[PDB]
DNA sequence: ATCAATATCCACCTGCAGATACTACCAAAAGTGTATTTGGAAACTGCTCCATCAAAAGGCATGTTCAGCTGATTCAGCTGAACATGCCTTTTGATGGAGCAGTTTCCAAATACACTTTTGGTAGTATCTGCAGGTGGATATTGAT
DNA sequence: ATCAATATCCACCTGCAGATACTACCAAAAGTGTATTTGGAAACTGCTCCATCAAAAGGCATGTTCAGCTGAATCAGCTGAACATGCCTTTTGATGGAGCAGTTTCCAAATACACTTTTGGTAGTATCTGCAGGTGGATATTGAT
């Protein structure tokens, strides 16, 4: 009895997520290559940012992954910060930035 | 007497505030605000707290994002002073009207 | 005492996969559980529209990788595309 | 239950110092005195909306309490998508 | 030759109620067609969340009502409720 | 038989609308009202244009409802603009509308 | 000999485009645009003609929607006169930038 | 007398479109601006009718291709279907 | 002011592109009737967490002062609007053919269904640890001179 | 540039809130295995409707001229930043109690067929007409003097 999961070789269930699909009302029938295609980009995805706010962490000498550092990830990210432009992350804050013309003497 | 020059503490609270993330506006009297427009629409309402703080965080992060935009149209102005002028303008591009 | 899911435990681990000692708070963590249902639900969606507009009942892993070339920018969308396609022709060959 | 508080003019909880803050983090550097009320102003029609739609989500379930489910749809169904809350 | 059902004819009816000596073209006949279709889409695409938010099986009327207010403006939103419910009841008592 | 339209009291086609609910993967349900209603809410918006749109005809002398007269329509009417303000009416114009400013000095 | 002022004929076209409905871009020039852009997607493509339409109609109203905006951005700056900073301005706060 | 396809997009067509945008008065420079504006609306748009065409195995990209791109563009068009 | 160029308005005319009425038809809804499944309200009640309150901790309100920003004024020079027409690109329509779409086909993969194993969630009790917030104390940054 | 007020930056430092750790259980997943139905791919083909092109149409490239707009410069006036000062309001920890949510019982309403009737779409054909352009003539607008 090999999880469906080790058969793809995935960390995400894609027990959990076949299951999902059906509940969701998405059409009649799931195909059988659905929640395993799912589930890898999924797991794909937050590996991504995973690794980028690790990154974040880090460089604020810092062992635990915040909400800052999240936000710090995306939006220093072209494409994570255009696949989440119309997305908040509670406790993100922004990232500094102040126009030219507010800096002082010439 | 020691004077710092006008826009010089300006700068000091743009690069602390940028740095940090806690909400900014003070907790009760924000509670207080939600729960007086939420009984105009309906008396005798219950809140999580973790409603009121969700309220709050997508208000902040709101505010926050408008007022970079005000400051883009009156720096497009060629002002470095934000205005309603500039808040109605970054309004009106949005689509909020 | 009704059971609540999340994939908590599925980050975790590829937490550790990418970053073996690096933590997540439970509010981060609340964060990626959020990121995860949000971009399922896109998927999904996109992928229910595409089967209904090509008179489909059924949602297969080609219909997946449509919805994933139409949500995702550039090069997100290529390399979820491999992964994807990676992990089903791996489990194809696997029962 | 005997006797609850009026509650009026809540607007003005959102102090002069709270809005200036709020615009430092949006990187502004000058402040114009009539931004604070213009900024009330906006917040309220920024609120109203968003209680009218998850307040909507409250009744339809037949509860007396707003959680943070019924904000975290309002934000959603209006493009403002919330992460951090159960969202 | 395959059917390609529209709302024109019922879209037609209800302009003769209400202008009987103006008629319509094309091009603005196919206008009105997306909106139904829209319209209908955003309906019952709210509906189809209330009902998964409650964990409940079935769209009744209820949610389309609910879906009603929260997408339409203020006053819309009062007729279309109105004339909802009006046809509920005419369709209830009715052998 | 009588069909549910006119037991309804509508034009529109509430056999037509339960039918497009059931294969629109909406729920694993529905009940017997929500076309009736739903059917009703669609007539209505609908005779609400065609109203106006009517009327904009009227105004311009003629007897033909195209898209331009729609799109006067809509734009000038404050909720039915809000409600379509994504939407783009193909051939509708727009309205005629020039800042004050760019007015020749009299 | 006779001349109109600059600004007459530009207030005068404003009314006449105003009015109607017709596309504003030449429909050969607008085809091959899309049939070059669509190459680089795929090759061999057809276009129903009815695509080709519509996505003029969908271009045209972007833009002609753009330049309401743009025309706000200008103003707002005190001038009469539309800018590329003005475009810019206006995508950036859409948040096309 | 060979011409880019962009350029094909006139001036005055340019000039057409912001008078019905109410604009009075243009810059020589934007002419140049709107012809890359209209670039990437119709690369955004066109990728993803044509991904509607591949999916849809054709080598024509039909009305209901592009009326699902602009929707999903959040540039809904009433006029040619759906 | 007058005056003339030229745009703009309107009443009337009319051919035809595009709207509409009608018949015969058929596949396909939409409806009627009978057998069967189940979703969800109600009714009871465990128990989370919300409203509420007393004490403790720190941000807000206010007035004074003046730096420097905004908005008005003026001006010159640059830059875009207006202008007329034949070159040349687009539009129009006429014609072969590509491929979209309608039809039939048949099986790989879909749902269903029932015992069988596994596991993700919680729940109770325990020890662990990253870092926030306190401190002092050396190194900038800023603004007067 | 030099001096001095004050913000800033670490580095270390104790408490502890929040995170991580097991031991035990368990309801609901998820898997497994077999019987039953079917979606859609695959293959053939008819006929739209699409790319092409010849002849016709009519918009735009072009360079000149200068009106009037944009942006630089200058500056008075006053608004908004900074900071001192006095103290109210929020934050934080503790506690009875409303309503949310968990479980179970039971029926009104919905699905599932199949069969019976109709309606909405197409299609062939002929029939009809609102109004876009064209004309012709008065009248308004704009710009020159
Ligand atoms: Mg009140």
């Amino acid at each position: 009895a090999k999880t469906r999961s080790s058969r793809a070789g995935l960390q995400f269930p894609v027990g959990r997520v076949h299951r999902l699909l059906r509940k969701g009302n998405y059409a009649e029938r799931v195909g059988a290559g659905a929640p395993v295609y799912l589930a890898a980009v999924l797991e794909y995805l937050t590996a991504e940012i995973l690794e980028l706010a690790g990154n974040a962490a880090r460089d604020n000498k810092k062992t635990r992954i915040i909400p800052r550092h999240l936000q710090l990830a995306v939006r220093n990210d072209e494409e994570l910060n255009k696949l989440l432009g119309r997305v908040t992350i509670a406790q993100g804050g922004v990232l500094p930035n102040i126009q030219s013309v507010l800096l002082p003497k010439k | 007497p020691h004077r710092y020059r006008p826009g010089t503490v300006a700068l000091r609270e743009i690069r602390r505030y940028q740095k940090s993330t806690e909400l900014l506006i003070r907790k009760l009297p924000f509670q207080r605000l939600v729960r007086e427009i939420a009984q105009d629409f309906k008396t005798d309402l219950r809140f999580q707290s973790s409603a009121v703080m969700a309220l709050q965080e997508a208000s902040e992060a709101y505010l926050v994002a408008l007022f970079e935009d005000t400051n883009l149209c009156a720096i497009h102005a060629k002002r470095v002073t934000i205005m309603p002028k500039d808040i109605q303008l970054a309004r009106r591009i949005r689509g909020e009207r | 005492k009704t059971r609540k899911e999340s994939y908590a435990i599925y980050v975790y681990k590829v937490l550790k996969q990418v970053h073996p000692d690096t933590g997540i708070s439970s509010k981060a963590m609340s964060i990626m559980n959020s990121f995860v249902n949000d971009v399922f639900e896109r998927i999904a969606g996109e992928a229910s529209r595409l089967a209904h507009y090509n008179k489909r009942s059924t949602i297969t892993s080609r219909e997946i990788q449509t919805a994933v070339r139409l949500l995702l920018p550039g090069e997100l969308a290529k390399h979820a595309v491999s992964e994807g396609t990676k992990a089903v022709t791996k489990y194809t060959s696997a029962k | 239950k005997r006797h609850r508080k009026v509650l009026r003019d809540n607007i003005q909880g959102i102090t002069k110092p709270a809005i200036r803050r709020l615009a430092r983090r949006g990187g502004v550097k000058r402040i114009s005195g009539l931004i604070y009320e213009e900024t009330r102003g906006v917040l309220k029609v920024f609120l109203e909306n968003v209680i009218r739609d998850a307040v909507t989500y409250t009744e339809h379930a037949k509860r007396k309490t707003v959680t943070a489910m019924d904000v975290v749809y309002a934000l959603k169904r209006q493009g403002r998508t919330l992460y951090g809350f159960g969202g």
